[PDB]
């Protein structure tokens, strides 16, 4: 399925309209699916909800035909960022094996925090194993978008470095890794190594030397 | 016609000449299965039988009180006797210039919106001992009937000639449902019992009700809102009498209603927009008798 | 109440039967409907099929010719067996309890209703990777700190395929733990890194050991961390 973008503000009220309106009497399901995580049944019967869902998750019923299905989320929070699926069941259309298209909710204007960069030197074991690795760790930044810069002493590297795409956390901030694979002699022949993490418009530096 | 289905009425398409005689369009519309026959390609039921004229979409089928008057110098004679069977001499005679308000309810099997009787229910026939003679029953208390076509159909105008506009059924908005009726199980039970009463005053034995022996005769056919229903009335007469609950029948619908003379012409009842639901009083009944029962 | 937990190979070769299972907790297996749902990267949720309390089969026609959702009521276990798998089948597989609703809009006797299904409780998810590449165990290399507060962790280097689990002190140390997402290196192997923020007082000496687990390799390793 393809994605349908949406942007509400923190504390506002989302109005996610279904993308496959009903032809007859409907029984529409809403699922909160966070990517790579168990979906959450939001609303099963056109308006009924399960046990353990906040009252702010309201689904429109189909008393009088014509009123389309819209999921309403009043007082949006940060954790409400996810996917939302409209499972449509009406008398006319057949069997709905397919869930909704998708509607990714991105809450705007959230508290911007800065990363906590932590760089570890190559381990003793792997150094003896004839391989190096610098692990520049980044966590708890928002919005989740950072650029990693590696400096061999004063010169950039760009060669032999991997970096994770920013992923979300439990506290709704982001986190990502950055591995630089050196040869055990390159790691020693150099005086120092740094890691520049440029989050938003500020770069942070965490350097390490071979002592 | 190139007809599909829906889930019953077909979904057809057909090339038709337009307001310009040499330009062709392909229109689509719905036709109840009864209004079409296979030749899959389809056609209209009558094309090998008779000419068909669409009823003007402004004339109504409303049963109106028609008062029949005799000319000056003539007379119409009434019979006020509250138990007068079919024929014989009436002792409570009166003369009238015109009959009462008569409603030309063209019905079948169940008489609708008719004149009730006073006192008890009467039953009429010619030679009741002759089975090839219909029995016209008259109730003394109407039993409510409620019919409806819940489908929210639409009406599409098709220009197939200069000023000749054929009205077809566009499609169905919302739920696809069933044309049917309703009567009270209790009221039709006590009323069936009343009819059982005087089926003994002219008989003995046990009374059995059973289903009817083109579909116009086999079902309670009538007009509701302007469309002709054909309610399978088997849920009405399937009970044997020695000595909440709504009865609902399965009504089909037709748009082409042929005539009853001998191979002439037919009619097309134009579609009615929106939903249809009428309420009537079944006040009469036409029976037919056929061992030990 | 009722919870679910799947358990699959995690890696299956092309043109093979992607078997799987799912045991339920605290609920009878033969009085509910059970559905299976997968979700690949880049695609949305996809409804595999579902088995009834009557053991009735009904699969998504998209892949209907491939699936077969069985169930054995001796336990609360029911399996799912896809076959002739391909790369496009790599997805997280979930195990949810479906329930049957009857949406009546007209007369129940004429047939004017339809049956809709809704999943209310879900499993956790079994990642599955399809690739001819063989399985690989990782290798843990400790990460030591260097002094109020300080941080230390374990580098889980070059494993395949996702995922690995990392506890601390067998599960005792759970505050401040922060395992990071993996890194698919160009060599075709993933790379993880856990890290725990720890009081500087406990540096000497509150023993710390990271418990690494990689199911597709039958491997369970530990490693101390110290300056
Ligand atoms: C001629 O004669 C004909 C034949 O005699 C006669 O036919 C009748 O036609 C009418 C209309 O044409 C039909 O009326 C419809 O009836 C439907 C069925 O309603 C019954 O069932 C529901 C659901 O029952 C389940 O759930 C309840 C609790 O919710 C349980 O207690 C039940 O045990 C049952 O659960 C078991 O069974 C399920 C199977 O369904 C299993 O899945 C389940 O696991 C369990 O085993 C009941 O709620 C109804 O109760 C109502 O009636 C009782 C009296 O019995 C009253 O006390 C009270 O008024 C109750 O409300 C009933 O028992 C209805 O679904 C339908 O109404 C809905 O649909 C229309 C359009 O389709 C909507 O406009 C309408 O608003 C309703 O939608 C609501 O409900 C749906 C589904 O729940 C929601 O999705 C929707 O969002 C909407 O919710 C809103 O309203 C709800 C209240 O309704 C509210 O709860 C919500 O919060 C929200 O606000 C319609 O009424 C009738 O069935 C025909 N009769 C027969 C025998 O077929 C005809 O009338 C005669 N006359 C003519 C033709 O002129
Ligand atoms: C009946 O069939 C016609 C086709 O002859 C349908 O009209 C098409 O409907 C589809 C969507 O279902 C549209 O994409 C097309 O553009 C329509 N074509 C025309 C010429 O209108 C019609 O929807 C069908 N209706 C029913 C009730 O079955
Ligand atoms: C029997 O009489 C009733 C009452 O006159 C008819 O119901 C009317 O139906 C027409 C069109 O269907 C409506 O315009 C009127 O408003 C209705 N009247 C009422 C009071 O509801 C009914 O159609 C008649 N039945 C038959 C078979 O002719
Ligand atoms: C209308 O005529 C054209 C002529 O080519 C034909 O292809 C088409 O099938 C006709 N339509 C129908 C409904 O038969
Ligand atoms: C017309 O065709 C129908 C086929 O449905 C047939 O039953 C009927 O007898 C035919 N009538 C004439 C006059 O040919
Ligand atoms: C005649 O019939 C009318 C009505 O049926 C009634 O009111 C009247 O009393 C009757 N008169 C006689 C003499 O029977
Ligand atoms: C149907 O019911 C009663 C007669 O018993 C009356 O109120 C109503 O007018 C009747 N409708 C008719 C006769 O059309
Ligand atoms: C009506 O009553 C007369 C006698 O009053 C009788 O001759 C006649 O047969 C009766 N009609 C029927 C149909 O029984
Ligand atoms: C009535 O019909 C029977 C045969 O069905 C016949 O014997 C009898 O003579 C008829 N009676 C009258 C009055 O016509
Ligand atoms: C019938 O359908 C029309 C749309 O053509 C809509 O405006 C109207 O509200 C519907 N009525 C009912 C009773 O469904
Ligand atoms: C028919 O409908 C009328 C008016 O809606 C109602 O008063 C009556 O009780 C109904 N009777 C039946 C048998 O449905
Ligand atoms: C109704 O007629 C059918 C057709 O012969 C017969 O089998 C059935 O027994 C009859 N029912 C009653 C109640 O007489
Ligand atoms: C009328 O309905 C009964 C069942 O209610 C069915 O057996 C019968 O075939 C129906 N009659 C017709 C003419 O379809
Ligand atoms: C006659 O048909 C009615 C339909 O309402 C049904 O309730 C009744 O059981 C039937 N009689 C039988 C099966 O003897
Ligand atoms: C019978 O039909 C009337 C018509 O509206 C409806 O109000 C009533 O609830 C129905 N009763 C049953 C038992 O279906």
């Amino acid at each position: 399925s393809y994605v349908r973008p949406l942007s509400v503000a923190l504390g506002e009220t989302a109005s996610i309209s279904c993308g496959r309106q009903a032809l007859g009497s409907r029984a529409v399901q809403w699922y909160q699916h966070r990517p790579g995580q168990a979906p959450i049944l939001l609303i099963y019967n056109n308006q009924d909800r399960p046990s353990g869902i906040p009252e702010r998750f309201s689904g429109t019923p189909d008393i009088n035909f014509g009123t389309r299905a819209t999921l309403t989320i009043s007082g949006v929070e940060a954790g409400d960022e996810a996917d939302y699926y409209c499972h449509m069941w009406d008398s006319r259309s057949g069997f709905s094996w397919s869930f909704g298209g998708a509607t990714r909710l991105t809450v705007l204007g959230q508290p911007k925090a800065a990363p906590s960069v932590t760089l570890f030197p190559p381990s003793s074991e792997e150094l003896q194993a004839n391989k190096a690795t610098l692990v520049c760790l980044i966590s708890d930044f928002y919005p989740g978008a950072v650029t990693v810069a590696w400096k061999a002493d004063s010169s950039p590297v760009k060669a032999g470095v991997e970096t994770t795409t920013p992923s979300k956390q439990s506290n709704n901030k982001y986190a990502a890794s950055s591995y630089l694979s050196l040869t055990p002699m390159q790691w020693k022949m150099h005086k120092s190594y740094s890691c520049q993490v440029t989050h938003e418009g500020s770069t942070v530096e965490k350097t390490v030397a071979p002592t | 016609l190139n007809c599909n289905n829906v889930n019953e009425m077909k979904n057809c398409s057909f090339n038709v000449t337009t307001s310009i005689r040499d330009k062709i369009k392909k229109e689509y519309a719905l036709f109840y299965k009864l209004d079409v026959v296979p030749l899959t390609n389809y056609r209209l039921i009558n094309c090998n039988t008779s000419v068909i004229t669409q009823a003007c979409p402004k004339v109504s089928f409303e049963p109106i009180p028609i008062h029949y008057c005799a000319p000056a110098g003539f007379a119409i004679l009434k019979c006020n006797s509250k138990t007068f069977n079919g024929s014989g001499p009436c002792t409570n005679v009166s003369t009238v210039q015109c009959t009462h308000g008569i409603r030309p309810v063209v019905s079948t099997q169940l008489l609708l919106n008719g004149s009730l009787a006073e006192e008890e229910i009467v039953i009429r026939s010619e030679n009741i001992t002759d089975n090839a003679k219909t029995i016209i029953v008259q109730l003394n208390e109407a039993v409510e009937i409620n019919c409806t076509r819940p489908n929210n159909n639409t009406r599409k105008s098709i220009h197939i000639g200069p000023g000749r506009a054929f009205y077809a059924t566009g499609d169905i908005i919302g739920n696809i449902r069933q044309a049917h009726c309703n009567i009270s199980k209790a009221r039709w039970n006590e009323t069936l019992g009343q009819i059982v009463a005087k089926l003994e005053e002219q008989f003995p034995k046990t009374i059995i009700f059973n289903h009817s022996s083109d579909p116009e005769i086999v079902t309670h056919s009538f007009n509701c809102g302007g469309e002709f229903f054909y309610c399978n009335t088997t849920p009405l007469f399937n009970s044997t009498w020695n000595n909440e609950q709504n009865i609902t029948l399965q009504c089909r619908i037709k748009q082409i209603i042929n005539m009853w003379q001998g191979v002439g012409k037919a009619m097309y009842a134009p579609p009615i927009r929106g939903q249809i639901r009428c309420s009537s009083n079944i006040t009469g009944l036409l029976l037919t008798r056929d061992n030990g029962t | 109440q009722v919870q679910l937990q799947e358990s699959g190979p995690g890696l299956v070769k092309p043109s093979e039967t992607l078997s799987l299972t799912c045991t339920v907790s605290g609920g009878s297996i033969s009085n509910y409907y059970w559905s299976w749902i997968r979700q690949s990267p880049g695609k949305g949720l996809e409804w595999i099929g579902y088995i009834s309390d009557s053991e009735s089969t009904n699969y998504n026609p998209s892949l209907k010719s491939r699936v077969i959702i069985s169930v054995d009521t001796s336990k609360n276990q029911l399996s799912l067996k896809l076959n002739s798998v391909t790369a496009a089948d790599s997805a997280i597989y979930y195990c949810a309890r479906a329930q049957q609703g009857k949406r009546i809009y007209g007369m129940v006797s004429f047939g004017e209703f339809f049956y809709y299904y809704y999943m209310d409780v879900w499993g956790k998810g079994t990642t599955v990777t399809v690739s001819s590449a063989s399985t690989k165990g990782p290798s843990v290399f400790p990460l030591a700190p260097s002094s109020g507060t300080a941080a230390l962790g374990c580098l889980v280097k070059d494993y395949f395929p996702e995922p690995v689990t990392v506890s601390w002190n067998s599960g005792a140390l759970t505050s401040g733990v922060h395992t990071f997402p993996a890194v698919l290196q160009s060599s075709g192997l993933y790379s993880l890194s856990s890290v725990v923020t720890v009081p500087s007082s406990s540096l000497g000496t509150q023993t710390y050991i990271c418990n690494v687990n990689h199911k597709p390799s039958n491997t369970k390793v530990d490693k101390k961390v110290e300056p």
